[PDB]
């Protein structure tokens, strides 16, 4: 009747937190906590997964911040993985990560807020800038999805090779367009490169609006980030302890619901000589995907169809005098502006209009017999 | 052309008239690889900016 | 000192003739290369992640394994995926020549050096469409799971259909989710939404058994319904599940003409030819990692250059080259059919973009719903 | 939609013959019969 939960966490302290969360789950079949810390490389990490965790027949594996080897290895058996802090969109692809859930939303879902922000400010014409990798394309697809769930359109989408230090061409491609609202998706160092080029290209002054995610206002990307930028931060997004607590509550709930059913088999123990999936794996997964915990430390924890956390709340943050200032929150479906006033990147404090129509419109025509003589 | 002059008269805007890079009007066609829907013609220039 | 010897580890899993394999890999001494292969056969029982990783890493720690030739007797694509992961992390050339390791894996790792002796999903799909052309099966539906490559499959079918003057009829496209359970009867309904007489099923063999079972429960396995599947569905022709429908057409590798020792020899020839072509174009070969525990430190010292020589190998007059995605460019394919005796029989062959079928008219059971009708050419009634 | 509850035939026929003898654009798309005497583990009812 003993159901093992596993975890790969940052420190022994967080291990003790996991242990105490599990103990509490027992307090509130009996669970036993089994955990390890991250290995130095992916092969050692996979092997650690097998020898230390799967060897104890874990029904599920909590993973904090490269969860990839753990997802692959556990997914080999269809043992579910709960990401505590990873936000990369690649883990949302059922094809690659078959049994992966996470208590945080992927970066790309920030697009929803961007969309709500466009509603919050009637921006009907926008330029999208994404990095030409998985996360960028995910964000593009997701925003085009939001735009073509309601006739809304992208004036242009620009993509850049990650690691490119001169992006002047792309931004010059964006100068020629009408739309003055600019949305960005990029890593830290790329956010830095775009912000730099942009400024050198004088696109950070009056008339321009810059709307971004979390990576584009984090660490070094902040050092060169223009002022008046609007960005997002996932609330509680970095408290590993809270997410361990909630993940453990959800997993315990799911375990008990699973064991409320019949014909439950145990998971595989050792790796050696076992090549069949955990038969109850997909059902346990179904249980997690459809688990509901109302009184969570990080708010209301539910998962969507990709196993991504739904109904996440974001702080809407504004850079004012090189200081990060909270101008609002994103709840579940609605934007809430607080008493602190937004200072935009540009002149005055009035909300700009991203629809500056050019005086020179390049008209195109074709040589037709009765209408257009050439 | 005269219609464009009329539009320029009603709504004041400078215009730079040009012909299509090809000889067609505007029809959607498949790409050379990865199967991507791309318009060719006047719309192919309108969508590309 | 002396012509340098590269370490090629030949891994064989299950029942395999090591004698015939070693006698066909040591006999034909190659002197046309700037490097000589040091073949070292190694056996392995289990095909789990830990066993494979441990065995390979130990094989690279003991000897200087420059290349790894892999073969198994199972039908586990997970083998190929694991091998791709190992080949990605250690930057070690790995060649899945048989079994589940040969089962195609779409969207490999960027730094992966794992190549497979099998046709691409796009190519297999194209062959399927060609079969549908040979017997005029224009109306069909496609059923795929979330297995890596379903997108490439369906997109290939669509791209081939759109740019054709042939009256193709793609009725239904199903995306069966095998990540969850099926207690809500979702799969049953999706399959119940099938109307086409020809169904293209793309999934794993283990998944294929379940899908065929449900389709049999609905009534899509009987006569009047022809299923066509890739290579990873059938797999081992000596192992046929009871759930597999009689009349199941499949595209597989020519295992009869392309033996296992020939496969090993060809793989060794590929790794060796690549090493030789690299040692004659840059005068060096990447040092074999003697540990899987320090592949994070010496990552800036390890390179992914052998690929441009592995992707392009001509041997003994045969073009054993690969593709960027990690599949064979010009594979010898064979069209097999599951008969009433529950066994696989070769009923077609695919070579050099040419399709040669065994029968002119596809042998369907002359039921009471199939008639032979004659007509005479007469305009405009019969043009 | 009906079950096997006695009357269902009287019902369906009453509809069919009210319809049939009318100059009105009635359109009966489906008539389902549900067997409540069996369990519904094969999801038949659901699919109907
Ligand atoms: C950051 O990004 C900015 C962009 O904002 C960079 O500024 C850009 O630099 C490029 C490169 O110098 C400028 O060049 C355009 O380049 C092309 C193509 O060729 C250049 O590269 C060739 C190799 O690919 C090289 O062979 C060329 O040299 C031969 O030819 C020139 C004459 O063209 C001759 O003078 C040389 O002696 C060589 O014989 C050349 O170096 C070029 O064809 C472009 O030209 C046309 O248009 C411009 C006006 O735009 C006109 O002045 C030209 O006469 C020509 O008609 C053009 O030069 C580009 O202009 C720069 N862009 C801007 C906005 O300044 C910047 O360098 C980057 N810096 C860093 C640190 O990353
Ligand atoms: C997070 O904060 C949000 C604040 O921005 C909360 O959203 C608000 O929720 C309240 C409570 O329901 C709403 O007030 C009610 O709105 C309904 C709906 O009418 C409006 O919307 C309909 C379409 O659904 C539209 O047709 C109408 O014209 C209205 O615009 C009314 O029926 C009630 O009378 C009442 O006004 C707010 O409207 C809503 N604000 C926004 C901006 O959406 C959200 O509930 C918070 N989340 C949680 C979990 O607390
Ligand atoms: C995600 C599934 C797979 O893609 C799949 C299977 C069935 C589907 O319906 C859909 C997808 N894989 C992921 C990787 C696993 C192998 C592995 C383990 C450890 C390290 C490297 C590689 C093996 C199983
Ligand atoms: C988690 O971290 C946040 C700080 O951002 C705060 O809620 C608190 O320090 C932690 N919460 C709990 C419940 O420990
Ligand atoms: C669960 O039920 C199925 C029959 O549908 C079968 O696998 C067996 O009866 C049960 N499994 C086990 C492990 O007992
Ligand atoms: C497993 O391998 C050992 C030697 O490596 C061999 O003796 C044994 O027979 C193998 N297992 C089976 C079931 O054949
Ligand atoms: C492949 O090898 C042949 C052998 O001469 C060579 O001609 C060809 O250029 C090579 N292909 C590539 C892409 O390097
Ligand atoms: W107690
Ligand atoms: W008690
Ligand atoms: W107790
Ligand atoms: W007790």
């Amino acid at each position: 009747k003993i159901v093992n939960i596993g975890a790969v966490l940052s420190t022994r302290k967080h291990e003790q937190m996991f242990r105490e969360a599990v103990n509490q789950a027992n307090k509130r079949i009996q669970l036993q906590a089994t955990s390890v810390t991250h290995k130095p490389n992916a092969i050692q990490m996979a092997l650690s997964v097998c020898e230390d965790l799967i060897s104890s027949q874990v029904y599920a594996i909590l993973v904090s911040h490269t969860p990839t080897p753990v997802s692959y290895t556990a997914g080999f058996y269809r043992i579910p993985v709960l990401g505590l802090t990873t936000r990369m969109s690649i883990y949302s692809d059922k094809s690659i990560h078959l049994s992966f859930l996470r208590t945080v939303p992927p970066y790309s879902h920030q697009s929803s807020v961007w969309f709500e922000m466009m509603r919050v400010y009637n921006w009907n014409h926008i330029i999208l800038l994404v990095s030409d990798d998985h996360e960028g394309r995910a964000a593009q697809k997701r925003l085009e999805t939001l735009l073509e769930e309601r006739e809304s359109k992208a004036e242009k989408v620009l993509q850049f090779d990650p690691g490119t230090k001169n992006v002047t061409a792309l931004l010059m491609e964006a100068r020629e367009l009408e739309a003055r609202v600019i949305i960005l998706s990029a890593s830290e160092d790329d956010a830095a490169t775009v912000y730099r080029a942009a400024a050198m290209l004088d696109m950070t002054g009056s008339g321009y609006v810059w709307l971004v995610g979390e990576r584009e206002i984090s660490g070094n990307a902040l050092r060169y980030a223009p002022d008046g930028i609007i960005g997002l931060q996932l609330i509680n997004g970095k408290n590993e302890s809270a997410h361990i607590s909630d993940a453990v509550g959800v997993v315990a709930q799911a375990v008990h619901e699973l064991l409320e059913k019949e014909n439950i088999t145990d998971p595989p123990r050792g790796c050696v000589g076992n090549t069949n999936i955990w038969k109850t794996g997909p059902l346990f997964k179904r249980v997690l995907m459809s688990s509901k915990y109302a009184d969570g430390v990080t708010g209301r924890v539910e998962f969507n169809e990709d196993g991504d956390r739904k109904f996440a709340q974001y702080s809407i943050m504004n850079l004012q005098n090189r200081k990060l200032v909270q101008v609002g929150i994103y709840n579940g479906t609605h934007v809430i502006p607080n008493d602190r006033k937004i200072i935009w990147p540009g002149g005055e404090t009035e909300k700009p209009r991203g629809y500056q129509m050019s005086t020179r419109l390049k008209i195109v025509t074709i040589h037709q017999e009765p209408f257009v003589y050439v | 052309i005269d219609l464009l002059i009329k539009l320029a008269r009603t709504m004041q805007f400078t215009y730079e008239v040009h012909l299509v890079a090809d000889g067609k009007f505007g029809t959607q066609e498949r790409v050379q690889n990865s199967n991507k829907k791309e318009w060719n013609g006047m719309m192919g220039e309108l969508l590309s900016g | 000192k002396s012509p340098p010897s590269i370490g090629i580890a030949v891994i064989l899993v299950g029942t395999s003739d090591e004698v015939a394999i070693k006698d066909a890999h040591e006999k034909d001494d190659f002197h046309h290369l700037s490097v000589v292969p040091r073949v070292e056969l190694v056996a392995m029982n289990e095909t789990d992640p830990k066993s494979i990783i441990t065995r390979i890493c130990d094989l690279m720690s003991d000897r200087k394994i420059q290349g790894v030739v892999f073969a198994d007797d199972t039908d586990q694509e997970a083998i190929a995926q694991i091998l791709d992961f190992i080949s990605a992390q250690t930057l070690t050339p790995i060649l899945g020549i048989h079994g589940g390791s040969s089962m195609i894996m779409a969207d490999k790792d960027e730094s992966s050096m794992f190549f497979q002796f099998g046709p691409s999903i796009e190519q297999q799909a194209s062959v399927m469409l060609n079969i549908m052309e040979e017997y005029d099966w224009y109306i069909f539906s496609i059923v795929t799971t979330y297995f890596p490559g379903y997108q490439d499959f369906v997109n290939k079918i669509r791209s081939t259909i759109e740019n054709s003057f042939v009256g193709w009829e793609l009725e239904e496209v199903l995306l069966l989710d095998m990540s969850l359970d099926d207690g809500d009867c979702k799969i049953q309904n999706q399959l119940k939404k099938l109307q086409s007489p020809i169904i293209l099923l793309y999934c794993t063999k283990e998944e294929a058994t379940y899908i065929f079972e449900v389709a049999n429960s609905v009534g899509l396995t009987g006569y009047g319904y022809t299923w066509i599947v890739p290579s990873l569905v059938a797999g081992d022709t000596d192992t046929v599940p009871s759930e597999f429908p009689t009349g199941l057409i499949s595209v597989s590798y020519d295992e009869w003409d392309y033996g296992l020792p020939a496969r090993v020899r060809d793989g060794i020839a590929i790794i060796t030819t690549a090493a030789s072509d690299m040692l004659s174009e840059h005068s060096f070969i990447p040092e074999p990692k003697s540990s899987c525990y320090n592949t994070h430190e010496k990552r800036i010292y390890q390179s992914n250059m052998l690929n441009r020589y592995l992707i392009n190998v001509t041997f003994e007059g045969r073009d054993l080259s690969f593709s960027e995605d990690g599949y064979q460019m010009h594979p010898k394919l064979v069209i097999i059919l599951l008969n009433k005796e529950r066994k696989w029989e070769r009923v077609g062959k695919w070579k050099d973009k040419s399709l040669q079928m065994k029968y002119y008219v596809w042998p369907r059971m002359t039921q009471d719903d199939h008639l032979s009708i004659v007509t005479l050419e007469e305009a405009p009634f019969v043009i």
